[PDB]
């Protein structure tokens, strides 16, 4: 089967370095696309970051360039997300997302539990 | 709720000539000054249709003609009512005539023509009865014994509002309403025609095409139907509801359609002024072959005559050879 | 009503506008399976079953073919070959009341998986153990109906969502519900492509001195060639002529 | 928060009448299921009474049918539990109970403190 677990997050002072680890078991991370989504109450669903093994390697939003970094490790089958130079508006829940295809043409957007990140200024 | 009316008399059915009535527009298409030949369901010309009455003959043990029998739908019905007081108030269509199967119900409540598609619990004597309140001359619905309840409605239609008179009138017939009901390709098609008439008896010899009225895309199965009449109860007929009632003088004719080929003349206005039944007689065969209403003097080959087979006979020689089944079946030891 | 008593409506013989629903963007989920979402406006359906109910947020994804879960298995079963669409929208700002909204209830357990489009009129108590409950609770006896904790301060995953499933069924019956039709301003005295009531062609449209009957739509001359047609929205009888052509 | 209180009970003579009140604040009583249990000293737990907002209106134990009624009031948010023709078996602790479902298919039962009822013959 497919198991996804998130580690990291919490409450931090602005300007520090934070680590988020999305570990996947049952399948290597090396696939089409691993996405990272940031959700706060009061707004619709919006895509934040993505990493691809084909075509363009990484894609980020225009207002997040130079701020959020992503990487992957096939040796231990994990995705790393590094947060640097945080702003207080980043307090929200983070999810690592993958897409899978079913036998009857269905498509599943597998998410994880998510991690709560709070920035204090 | 359903009440079985009694004191009905048994009379053998009556038959009357349909003449050249029963021509309706076969399509939406406008045609002008042409002769169009089309094969479709129709009433044959000069065919005998069945007759039903609505009358109360006076006298002791007098005959009271109040005919509401169940008649099969077949594949199309022509209903021609000659009326003076709007006795017919709708139609019912179905196969089992219960809540087990869906049914069609058209009723005129003197305000609108309402069509309902429901698994109605049809009575064994469905009808309508309106009490005549002579004290203040008030008209109001009193009894509808057509369905006990409406369950799982599927389609509802309402016509334009109106006001139809219900009190019985005297004099000769003046209203002639012809209707054709067809069930083709899941469509229930109703064509109608209203005509004022100046006559005392029988049906007019004039030709009048029937305009389309409505089409219903329901895709249900219909095998039988029954007409619905509105009776009146008054002090002049003492008794209970089963006997204390009267019916105004009216009549109607019922005929059945079938696949026939007709040649129709469209004038410049697009009104079908004349029609010819191809299979009626050899002269009509000639007219249909020539695609013309006027035939010139001479000889014309119309069709082909061939005697159909009567029976199938299979003849085979005497049975001489069989598989050696005595070795296998009728054996002593295995 | 309750989700286990989802309100079912039969829809037939009308114009169903899905452009406004698609472009409203006020629905969190709009997922049509078995049909092309862009083609609902261009296709007709015999009957529509509208199943309206209220669930929580995380149960929305269970309304899909091949899904497993409480709602899909025990409340509302969708076939693997389901042909229809699901529209789910959040109603937190409309279904928020002091103390929480517990009016809606959902079936938690059932003896067996529900048949597709099956309505339950029996409220038998789930039998967990060997001793039947028989309407009496206790050990190995849990009620199959459970409340919703629609608290105002709860997360979006637990927030109430109103879900309407429109199932498009076609049988050996004519199509009744139809999508909206686009009407374009007519042009005269020009060799143009025309499409009247699905009858397509090319020609030149001009005024006609003919007189249709009130119910007639179009007329054809001999040899089965349409020579006149009544433009709707003006009820104007127009003659039609083939585009001018010849040899060189 | 959510808090429930049971009022009534105590020491009473045989053949009298009793009227308990279960009052819950933080959530309406009009919900899936409201439960009432009896606990006897040294005896096992057993279901006694339940009221539901759908299907059957009320459900009672087989040993208290015909002499025991229960009603609810949503305007004042209180459940009344009326009982007559007291029996020695009624000397026990009454518990008012609710059940709720979590976001992760987790079910939590809020149990009441209960009230002691003693019957003297
Ligand atoms: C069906 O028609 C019959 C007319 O005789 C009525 O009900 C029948 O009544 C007889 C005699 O009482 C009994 O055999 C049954 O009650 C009915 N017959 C059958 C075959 O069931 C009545 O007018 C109609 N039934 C209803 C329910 O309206
Ligand atoms: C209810 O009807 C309205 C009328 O058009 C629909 O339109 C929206 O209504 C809400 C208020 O209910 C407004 O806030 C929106 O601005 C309206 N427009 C859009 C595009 O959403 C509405 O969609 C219908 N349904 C609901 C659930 O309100
Ligand atoms: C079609 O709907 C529109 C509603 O805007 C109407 O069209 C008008 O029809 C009248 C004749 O009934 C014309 O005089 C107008 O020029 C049309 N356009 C307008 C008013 O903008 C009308 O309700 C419907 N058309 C028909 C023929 O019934
Ligand atoms: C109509 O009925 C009469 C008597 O039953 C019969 O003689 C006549 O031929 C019938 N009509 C036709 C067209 O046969
Ligand atoms: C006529 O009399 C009847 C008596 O039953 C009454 O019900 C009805 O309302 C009266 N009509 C009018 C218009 O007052
Ligand atoms: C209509 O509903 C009734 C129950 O009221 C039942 O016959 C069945 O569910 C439906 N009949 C159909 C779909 O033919
Ligand atoms: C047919 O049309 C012509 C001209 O349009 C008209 O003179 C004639 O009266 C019409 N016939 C009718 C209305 O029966």
């Amino acid at each position: 089967q497919v198991q996804l677990v998130e580690s990291g997050g919490g409450l931090v002072q602005a300007g520090g370095s934070l680590r988020l680890s999305c570990a996947a078991s049952g399948f290597p991370v090396y696939r089409d696309r691993m996405a990272w989504y940031r959700q706060a109450p009061g707004k619709e669903r919006e895509w934040v970051a993505a990493i691809y093994s084909a075509g363009q390697q990484t894609r980020y939003a225009d207002s997040v360039k130079g701020r959020f970094t992503i990487s992957r490790d096939n040796a231990k089958n994990t995705v790393y997300l590094q947060m640097n130079s945080l702003k207080p508006e980043d307090t929200a829940v983070y999810y690592c997302n993958v897409k899978d295809v079913g036998h009857h043409y269905e498509y599943y957007d597998y998410w994880g539990q998510g991690t709560q990140v709070t920035v204090s200024a | 709720q359903c009440v079985n009316l009694t004191t009905r008399t048994q009379l053998p059915p009556a038959y009357t000539n349909s003449f050249t009535r029963g021509v309706y527009y076969p399509d939406k298409v406008f045609r002008s000054s042409v002769l169009h030949s089309t094969q479709d369901l129709f009433l044959p010309f000069f065919s005998n249709v069945t007759w039903f009455h609505a009358i109360h003959v006076s006298g002791t043990n007098g005959t009271k003609r109040f005919d509401n029998p169940v008649l099969p739908f077949n594949d199309g019905v022509y209903f021609a009512s000659t009326e003076k007081s709007n006795i017919i108030r709708g139609w019912i269509f179905g196969t089992t005539l219960d809540s087990k199967t869906q049914s069609l119900l058209i009723v005129n409540n003197a305000t609108n023509v309402v069509i309902k598609v429901c698994e109605f619990q049809f009575c064994n004597d469905p009808f309508l009865g309106v009490y005549y309140h002579k004290n203040n001359k008030s008209w109001m619905e009193s009894e509808f014994r057509v369905y006990s309840s409406a369950n799982n409605c599927t389609f509802e239609y309402v016509s334009q509002p109106f006001l139809m008179d219900l009190e019985g009138k005297q004099g000769n017939f003046k209203n002639l309403r012809e209707f054709v009901f067809k069930n083709i390709d899941g469509y229930f098609k109703i064509y109608s025609k209203h005509t004022p008439i100046n006559l005392v008896r029988d049906l007019p010899q004039g030709f009048s095409a029937l305009e389309p009225l409505v089409d219903l895309p329901i895709g249900i199965n219909i095998t039988r139907f029954q007409t619905l009449l509105a009776l009146h109860r008054s002090y002049l007929t003492p008794g209970d509801s089963s006997s204390g009632w009267t019916a105004g003088a009216a009549a109607y004719y019922v005929g059945y359609l079938q696949p026939r080929t007709f040649l129709l003349k469209y004038n410049e206005n697009g009104t079908i002024t004349d029609a010819v039944d191809c299979a009626l007689d050899p002269l009509s065969e000639t007219k249909c072959t020539l695609k013309s209403f006027t035939v010139e003097k001479g000889i014309y080959q119309t069709s082909n005559f061939r005697v159909q087979p009567t029976e199938s006979i299979v003849r085979f020689p005497n049975i001489t050879n069989l598989c050696p089944f005595g070795e296998v079946f009728n054996a002593t030891r295995f | 009503a309750s989700v286990y008593a989802w309100n079912r409506k039969r829809i037939s013989n009308c114009v169903a506008d899905y452009s406004v629903l698609y472009n409203s963007a006020s629905f969190s989920t709009f997922k049509c399976y078995g049909v092309s979402p862009t083609k609902l406006n261009d296709l007709c359906f015999t009957n529509v079953y509208a199943d309206s109910f209220v669930i929580r947020g995380d149960e929305v994804r269970q309304i899909a073919p091949g899904q497993t879960g409480k709602i899909a298995d025990y409340n509302y079963k969708l076939p693997d070959d389901f042909t229809g669409c699901v529209i789910a929208w959040n109603s937190n700002n409309l279904d928020s009341k002091v103390g929480g909204n517990y009016n809606y209830l959902y079936r938690l357990f059932r003896k067996s998986n529900l048949k597709p489009f099956e309505r339950d009129i029996s409220t038998e108590i789930y039998q967990a153990g060997s001793t039947p409950c028989n309407g009496v609770e206790g050990f190995n006896c849990y009620f199959p109906l459970q409340s919703y904790g629609f608290q105002p301060t709860n997360g979006v995953g637990y927030q109430p969502y109103r879900v309407v499933v429109l199932s498009f069924e076609l049988l050996h019956a004519p199509a009744t519900v139809c999508g909206p039709k686009k009407s374009t301003n007519l042009v005269k005295n020009k060799c143009v492509n025309f499409n009247f009531n699905g009858l397509t062609g090319t020609g030149v449209l001009t005024e006609s001195n003919k007189k249709f009957l009130p119910f007639q739509q179009f007329g054809r001359d001999i040899a089965d060639t349409t020579d006149a047609v009544r433009d709707p929205q003006t009820l104007e009888i127009l003659d039609i002529t083939p585009c001018s052509f010849g040899g060189v």
